[PDB]
């Protein structure tokens, strides 16, 4: 019925509203929501709709293999399970890998975070700001003008490359089979953008789907191939070799690198970012501010990238938890402690022998029980209202001390500012984003197309849909400056005379202690990532998983508590109910990865 | 009219949707503009909910025996199918609705294809192969973890041009890309053919690009396009990284030991 819970007044006696399947999501979804009077979300529930059970199938498998099943967790983060096993494999057996090894994987955890972030904007994201059939209206002399003023850098913005890319567009859908587009929201009242800017939007779209496919050659230099490279417990497999052809690293391939990382860093700062900041402001003047949901007082993030390696003072992306929107206040997180991450199974489809605790990983349990509640309509196998009072999703509920925390881009750009707030120098760089962004938005970009001057601080601006979108792009942007250096790095390393790539002091397992349990943790695209290993007698004793996308689409825990997509659905209008356009634009800031979230 | 194609998601990573998007040639966003008409697809079309599941009532009376159903992933049997939910109902009985009036299947991956990682031993959710459940329709199977993103839009290209399933081997594989084992043109072939193999990672023999055998690589019983057309846009494969072949396009391949424990009885593949 109705209750209260963080905040958020929680109601489900208004109208159900079922959207399954969530499209534009990795993996499966449903949500539902109940509206109001005046199609105000007052009630939204999110259920995780499938579970392959990775935790049991890796019990008594060799450590050394882990990375690569569990790389199959997902295929869209690719490689930041495979990272975050090796880590957890290395901390178990007090394994300290190379400098070379450190910095390649660096390089392509970087990689992997501008992929998946401007795959994610563009080709998921998109289409829940931008209108395909108003970009068929816009005049493309008035589309390069636009284009000129939102990114004056960027080459491809002559009135007749628009008008080709017009032409396309207009035989495509005159053809009667739109594809991707038929059946869409086009024309909804949920759409503000001029023609111009969505042209604009969708040209973008079109060069994105094309260069992504040159950034994951990194991967493919380093890791074999794209998606799933390979990693390799102790360091990488790519030895170096520079007098060395038959080298999988010689100087050649890292030259080949650079030219990639280079254009990704033109890429971000000339077409996704500019993008996300225009749009941002569009649907800010439009009072499109809503979404924030948890991000509004509790976030965490593990913290990563170093600069100094196994040095976390260092973490260029500075983490912790943040509760109750004191940005004052950083707690530290520490993953070993049984009092911290803790996964509840209360609401999710499966058993513990008391439900009403949270174990923390080392001792977490994956035994499934899919059964359904009383007051379900429908069937075991033809849901038609599932029932959130009772076991709803195969996402276990993570909570951090048992508060619902929000993970992400969002929630490390927040901490970041916090830290930076603090005196802490190493994350300069996301703060002074954030200031750049919050006047582009604010005065710039306003100013630049005619508008109203606004004056909203950060703490306003951030935890908001267009705030969690934003924060992705600018650690892309991040990301990419980050991995230039690494690379520079890298080379040093190498022309100074160490070229190890693998530490193998402790390869077998006849040199492992008898027992050893470890934690490897990740700032994968969509949050904090920790993968928990207990090793018995050189065998997987337990495996556990908490993704990111576990904790943003949890469901409530023992105490009712809702998690960040549920929170973030709250309050929100509808134009139309029967048109889920606000539902997706909101879900799909957060980037969810169901098979992630499910593992 | 282009071809459509109703492209199904069962339990999966979505490593073949990405692999898909990563080809060159031809481009995805050539195969998606002018060649198939993709009108279903989890991953980028814009319906969701009641308007996405409508299109397919749709497409299958218009296009009737005239489209191409592709399966990335696969139907768990276990929990009663529920372990997969589409529309509130087990993701086995959309594949059995779309399938029927498919003019060709495609099993996308090592999942559609064999089972994948999610039937690897104890196969908690009963994971099933697309032919196993499909017994009455032509499938063709494209394994690999994923397959290579130009073997994908090759099968497709081929498909489109001839309107004809290309031809296949006992096991449902398109020849003109799994005829050949890793092993046959691995470049590191004269390494193995002379006994100069990497024995630690790291040592002198793996900066040297030695053979990968000793170190477990299953190039010698794979089948896949991986060491000839190699990579996105050919610019490397597993081996040339460094890291053996761990055999992914092959059934059952999560359940043959260690990935790093050696092929036995080395004589055969010499
Ligand atoms: N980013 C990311 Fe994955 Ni497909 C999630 N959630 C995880 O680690
Ligand atoms: S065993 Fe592997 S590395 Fe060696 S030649 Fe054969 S396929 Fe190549
Ligand atoms: S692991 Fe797979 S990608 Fe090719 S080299 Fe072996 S078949
Ligand atoms: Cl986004
Ligand atoms: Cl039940
Ligand atoms: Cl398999
Ligand atoms: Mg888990």
């Amino acid at each position: 019925s109705a209750y209260a819970t963080q905040g958020f007044n929680l109601d489900d006696r208004g109208r159900r509203i079922v959207v399954d399947p969530v499209t534009r999501i990795e993996g499966h979804m449903r949500c539902e929501v109940n509206v109001d009077a005046n199609n105000v979300i007052r009630n939204a529930v999110s259920t995780g709709t499938m579970w392959r059970g990775l935790e049991v199938i890796l019990k008594g498998r060799d450590p050394r293999d882990a990375w690569a099943f569990v790389e199959r967790i997902c295929g869209v983060c690719t490689g930041c399970h495979a990272l975050a096993s090796v880590r957890a494999v290395e901390n178990a057996l007090d394994i300290r890998i190379p400098k070379n090894a450190h910095l390649i994987r660096e390089i392509m955890a970087k990689t992997l975070q501008v992929h998946d972030h401007a795959v994610h904007f563009y080709h998921l994201h998109a289409l829940d700001w931008v209108d395909v059939m108003s970009a068929l209206k816009a005049d493309p002399k008035r589309t390069s003008e636009l284009q000129q003023l939102v990114s004056p850098a960027h080459p491809l913005s002559s009135a007749g490359y628009f008008r080709d890319i017009q032409n396309r567009l207009k035989r495509f859908v005159e053809s009667g089979q739109l594809g991707p587009f038929m059946n869409g929201y086009w024309g909804s009242k949920a759409y503000v953008l001029p023609p111009e800017a969505n042209l604009m939007a969708v040209t973008h779209y079109l060069e994105a789907l094309d260069l992504q496919k040159e950034w994951v050659k990194i991967h493919t230099i380093f890791g074999g191939k794209n998606p799933h490279p390979n990693y390799l417990v102790g360091g990488v497999p790519c030895a170096i070799n520079l007098d060395a052809a038959s080298a999988p690293v010689n100087m050649e391939r890292l030259s080949f690198v650079k030219a990639r990382i280079d254009e990704i860093i033109e890429f971000n700062k000339n077409v996704y970012v500019p993008d996300v900041l225009a749009i941002g402001t569009l649907y800010k003047q439009a009072g499109w501010l809503y979404g924030g949901g948890l991000a509004a007082t509790n976030v965490l993030d593990y913290g990563e990238y170093p600069n100094v390696a196994y040095n976390k003072s260092t973490d260029q992306l500075p983490g912790g938890a943040i509760l109750n929107g004191n940005w004052d206040e950083v707690f530290p997180v520490d993953p070993r402690d049984s009092q911290q991450v803790q996964e509840f199974v209360s609401h999710s489809w499966y058993k513990y022998a008391d439900e009403s605790v949270g174990l923390h990983p080392w001792d977490g349990v994956t035994e499934p029980n899919y059964v359904l509640g009383a007051n379900t309509k429908g069937t075991r196998t033809r849901i038609e209202q599932i029932d959130e009072s009772a076991k709803y999703s195969w996402i276990k509920s993570p909570r951090w001390r048992g508060h619902a925390m929000e993970v992400g881009p969002l929630s490390r750009y927040i901490l970041a500012y916090a830290h930076a707030r603090s005196g802490n120098k190493y994350a300069e760089r996301p703060k002074e984003q954030l200031e750049y962004s919050a006047q582009m938005i604010n005065s710039a970009i306003p100013k630049a197309l005619g508008l109203p001057e606004t004056q909203y601080t950060l703490k306003q601006l951030l935890p908001s849909t267009i705030g969690r979108t934003l924060a992705r792009a600018l650690e892309s942007q991040y990301c990419g400056e980050m991995m230039h250096s690494d690379w520079h790095d890298l080379v040093a390393n190498i022309r100074a005379g160490d070229t190890a790539t693998a530490n193998v002091d402790k390869w077998d397992p006849a040199t492992w202690p008898l027992q050893a349990k470890g934690v490897g943790t990740v700032a994968a695209p969509r949050g904090a990532l920790g993968h928990w290993i207990r090793i018995k007698d050189g065998r997987i004793e337990n495996y556990q998983c908490v993704v990111p996308t576990t904790w943003n689409g949890s469901p409530r825990d023992y105490k009712g508590q809702i998690g960040a997509f549920e929170a973030s659905l709250m309050n929100t209008p509808m134009v139309n109910p029967e048109q889920p356009v606000e539902i997706l634009r909101t879900l799909h800031s957060f980037d969810p990865c169901l098979a992630c979230s499910t593992h | 009219p282009r071809t459509p194609v109703l492209w199904l998601h069962g339990l999966e990573c979505t490593c073949c949707s990405e692999s898909f998007i990563r080809s060159a040639h031809p481009l995805a966003k050539d195969v998606v503009l002018s060649m198939i008409s993709l009108d279903y697809d989890d991953t980028l079309m814009a319906a969701a909910g009641h308007q996405a599941e409508a299109i397919l009532e749709e497409i299958m009376t218009k296009y009737k025996g005239n489209y191409i159903l592709a399966v990335e992933g696969n139907p768990p049997l276990n929990q009663d199918g529920m372990s997969c939910i589409i529309g509130g109902r087990p993701f086995i009985e959309q594949l059995k609705y779309v399938a029927k009036d498919a003019k060709a299947i495609i099993s996308w991956g090592s999942c559609a294809s064999w089972g994948g990682v999610q039937a690897a031993k104890p196969n908690p959710t009963q994971a099933t192969p697309v032919h196993k459940v499909i017994t009455d329709k032509p499938i063709i199977k494209v394994p690999g973890c994923p397959p290579i993103a130009e073997v994908m839009t090759g099968v497709i290209t081929y498909m489109l041009t001839f309107d004809r399933i290309p031809e296949l081997d006992r096991q449902g594989r398109p020849k003109m890309f799994y005829s050949q084992r890793i092993h046959d043109k691995c470049y590191r072939r004269p390494h193995f053919d002379a006994g100069q193999f990497v024995e630690e990672w790291d040592d002198e023999s793996a900066r040297k690009g030695f053979c990968l055998y000793k170190m477990g690589c299953k190039g010698p019983t794979t089948y896949n396009a991986c060491s000839t057309t190699r990579w996105n846009e050919g610019t490397s494969f597993p081996i040339q990284s460094g890291h053996g072949c761990i055999g992914c396009s092959e059934d059952g391949f999560w359940d043959k030991g260690s990935f790093y424990d050696r092929l036995t009885g080395i004589s055969q593949f010499g």
